[PDB]
């Protein structure tokens, strides 16, 4: 079967200010089929109780989901999103970079 | 309101 | 401006793991306002935007019944599709459908939609005339023959031109403060040295609604389409959207580049430059 691998963007809801509470988003899109595993990571460890949007899809039939949680940016802490999908042999990790 | 869809 | 109501239906079989899950989500433009999920502990059409909460019990009951009937119809459709493609009972498959209506600034029907995909590939669609079908292959021609025999297009046209448009107009009035408000992007240009020889200019658009936007870079007035990295418009989680466009520029040539932004919420289009 023809399948489509996810695009991944990791970013904040509001402009990042060190020490100011914010929301960390991992937006996965462009993928098919719809089953997908997404973790948000803080210093390499899974953040618990991350919420996500209801499954929907784009005009090209590819799916999209937004995973999100509260976070506080700091110089010391690193955040990331880890995605697995049938199209991937290993989980894909995208680091949060406040410049993107 | 939604519509009842038809079987393929 | 113009507005749309759309429902997005996904059904996914999972042999050995129960019956196929069905989820319906409803949107007005970029705003989700309802969901229904057969995998919820108590499946029910549920509000997802504040302005729909005022609808009375009849709306919730009728939409839940429609969605529960649709769960069964989609599971029958998935059984039929596995047969039409001579597929094994072992694999998982996906049936998606989108439908709804678009109106112009005066509330008049612009057009209707009803179209389906199997395993991510177009399967059958109602044509813009709301009276005939386009089938992708000989399996979808079976569905088309069945729907022609049962005059399904006539039923969908009545829904799309009637119920669909009337409800879209009702939602637009009930949610007028958000659905009929365009929030302009907040825009700025950042600069990121790469090496002694080059730097990235990134043009940001933040906080905008709806998601349609034009964001481009020009060099000396010429569009830089092939050299621009343009990320997909992404949800902020607060109703609004974000997007950026980046170009790699020779060090010292930053002022030759301009970022151009168009969006419904802006009184006039914007031209921005790096402001060091
Ligand atoms: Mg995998
Ligand atoms: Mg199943
Ligand atoms: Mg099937
Ligand atoms: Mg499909």
């Amino acid at each position: 079967m023809i399948q489509r691998t996810p695009k991944i963007q990791v970013y904040s809801r509001h402009p990042a200010e060190n020490g100011k509470s914010n929301f960390l988003n991992c937006y996965v899109s462009g993928f098919h089929p719809s089953d997908i595993e997404v973790d948000l990571l803080k210093n390499g460890e899974r953040i618990e109780k991350v919420e996500h949007s209801d499954l929907s899809f784009s005009k090209d039939w590819s799916f999209y989901l937004l995973y999100y949680t509260e976070f506080t940016p700091t110089e010391k802490d690193e955040y990331a999103c880890r995605v697995n999908h049938v199209t991937l042999s290993q989980p894909k990790i995208v680091k949060w970079d406040r410049d993107m | 309101t939604e519509v009842e869809t038809y079987v393929l | 401006g113009s507005h749309s109501m759309r429902y997005f239906h996904t059904s996914v079989s999972r042999p050995g793991r129960g019956e196929p899950r069905f989820i319906s989500v409803g949107y007005v433009d970029g705003t989700q306002f309802v969901r229904f999920d057969s995998d919820a502990a108590s499946p029910r059409t549920e509000p997802r935007a504040p302005w729909i909460e005022q609808e009375g019990p009849e709306y919730w009951d009728r939409n839940t019944q429609i969605s529960k009937t649709n769960t069964q119809t989609y599971r029958e459709s998935l059984r039929n599709l596995r047969g039409y493609y001579n597929q094994s009972e072992a694999g998982s498959h996906t049936l998606q459908r989108m439908y709804g209506c678009d109106v112009g600034p005066d509330g008049r029907l612009l057009r209707g939609h009803d179209q389906s995909a199997y395993d991510g590939k177009d399967y059958i669609a109602l044509n813009e005339d709301l009276s005939s079908w386009t089938a992708a292959d000989t399996a979808a021609q079976i569905t088309q023959r069945k729907w022609e025999a049962a005059r399904v297009a006539e039923q969908l046209r009545a829904y799309l031109e009637g119920t669909c448009v009337e409800w879209l107009r009702r939602h637009l009035e009930n949610g007028k403060e958000t659905l009929q408000r365009a929030d302009p992007p907040k825009t700025h240009v950042t600069h990121h040295p790469i090496s002694d020889h080059e730097a990235t200019l990134r043009c940001w658009a933040l906080g905008f609604y709806p998601a349609e936007i034009t964001l481009t870079w020009q060099r000396d007035g010429e569009d830089q389409t092939q050299d621009t990295e343009l990320v997909e418009t992404r949800p902020a989680g607060d109703r609004t959207f974000q997007k950026w466009a980046a170009v790699v520029v020779p060090s010292g040539e930053e002022q030759r580049y301009t970022c151009h932004v168009q969006h419904e919420g802006l009184p006039k289009p914007l031209t921005l430059r790096w402001e060091p």
